[PDB]
């Protein structure tokens, strides 16, 4: 039923639009790619206190509408319409746990969701795209903030249209 | 509408347009005086819907009307399983009259025939990534039980069909959900769902199979 609006009250596009997420306590961090340890490319999603704007994200839906509701499964990515190589996935992956990681792939149908949470919205995650979600939140390691399943300890993200670009 | 034309202005007069705050996001098709069919995914709690538009002001269009709609049914099955039954009626708030702008169509008996060309109409994202002024159409062709299965499995439920994914690069886009799929005179589809971005070569759009749901719709809309 629910529609998804930006900070503007505008309803969030579905992939037509980039939108930065900015999250409501961590204001400072913006989103942006790490290695967790020791692996050969950086996958895994994070919340960088060090980078203002961060990569903003495109929510995917291959429903053929101009909108995003808090009820549809989602593709969440970054970089252009077009391109499939900043696909957030949920890959296990010690010592984080549930981790988000981007893949160059892609399903028909995302895992996610985005979920009214107090001041604005929270990503969910839905294993085997089943009935019951996973909050995704936060990991402090290596001076940054890994996102995560944290089931109950969402992290909270206002959506700012990126109209700068 | 990707890779279309301008529609005949008036041509496609069962055509309704959903808006929200003056800005479309979905459409329907008249199926009856008092109810237009759409998307259950374009699910709203109440609608503003255009009727005989072309242009998506109504002053600038004579014998537009926007009616009101408090009211929807969502096929019970809608999402079991997901992205399947895809339809919902919206009940009216008055009953209207039928003008040449403005008419009903029948729901098609028979399911679509693998090869036939068939129109797709809406106001949904053009080939650039802007929105069209006027409404489009565009002729898309059903393609085969197998093709659609092999496309979409595990999703493909027999409540949809695919057309599209000709050389020509011709499909539905953003915003033309719960619009209509003309084949042979009669409503045989609606506008669902696809790979994503819209127009990939060779990859057809999903359409609610509405030759499921004529039983459905015939007593929801006697009751």
């Amino acid at each position: 039923s629910s529609v998804v609006v930006d900070t503007n009250g505008q309803p969030v596009s579905n992939g037509a639009d980039a939108y930065y997420l900015v999250p409501v306590s961590h204001g400072h961090a913006g989103l942006a790619l790490a290695k967790i340890g020791n692996e050969a490319e950086p996958r895994a999603v994070v919340l960088d206190p060090h980078h203002r704007p961060g990569l903003p994200v495109r929510f995917e839906s291959p429903l053929r509408i101009n909108i995003i509701k808090e009820s549809y499964f989602l593709n969440i990515k970054f970089g252009p319409s077009s391109s499939d190589s900043g696909v957030w996935d949920v890959i296990q992956q010690d010592p984080i746990g549930l981790a988000v990681k981007v893949t160059d792939t892609k399903s028909l149908l995302g895992p996610f969701k985005v979920e009214k949470e107090g001041e604005g919205y929270k990503i969910v995650y839905y294993p085997e795209r089943g009935q019951t979600g996973l909050d995704i939140g936060l990991v402090h390691r290596n001076d940054k903030y890994y996102l995560a399943v944290k089931d109950g300890e969402p992290c909270v993200f206002k959506i700012r249209k990126a109209t700068d670009e | 509408i990707i890779n279309g034309e301008d529609c005949s202005p008036h041509s496609q007069p069962w055509q309704a347009a959903l808006v929200m705050e003056n800005e479309l996001f979905c459409s329907g098709v008249l199926v009856h005086p008092q109810w237009v069919l759409s998307a259950a995914h374009c699910f709203q709690n109440s609608y503003t819907i255009g009727l005989g538009l072309h242009s998506l002001e109504a002053d600038q269009e004579p014998g537009s009307q926007m009616v009101e709609a408090s009211l929807s049914v969502r096929h019970p099955e809608y999402n079991r399983p997901l992205l399947a039954n895809d339809l919902m009626l919206i009940k009216l708030d008055e009953s209207v009259s039928e003008s040449d702008t403005i008419r009903s169509i029948s729901i098609a008996s028979q399911c679509p025939t693998a090869g036939n060309s068939c129109l797709v109409s809406g106001w949904g994202l053009l080939a650039n990534g802007r929105m069209p002024t006027v409404l489009q159409c565009v002729n898309v062709s059903v393609v085969s039980e197998e093709v659609c299965s092999k496309l979409y499995d595990p999703l493909y439920h027999p409540s949809m069909f695919c057309a599209g994914g000709g050389q020509d690069q011709k499909d539905s886009c953003n915003g033309d959900s719960g619009g209509p799929l003309i084949c042979n005179g009669y409503l045989q589809g609606l506008v669902s769902f696809g790979k994503a971005p819209c127009g990939q070569v060779g990859v057809p759009g999903v359409y609610t199979n509405l030759c499921k749901f004529t039983e459905w719709i015939e007593k929801t809309v006697q009751a």
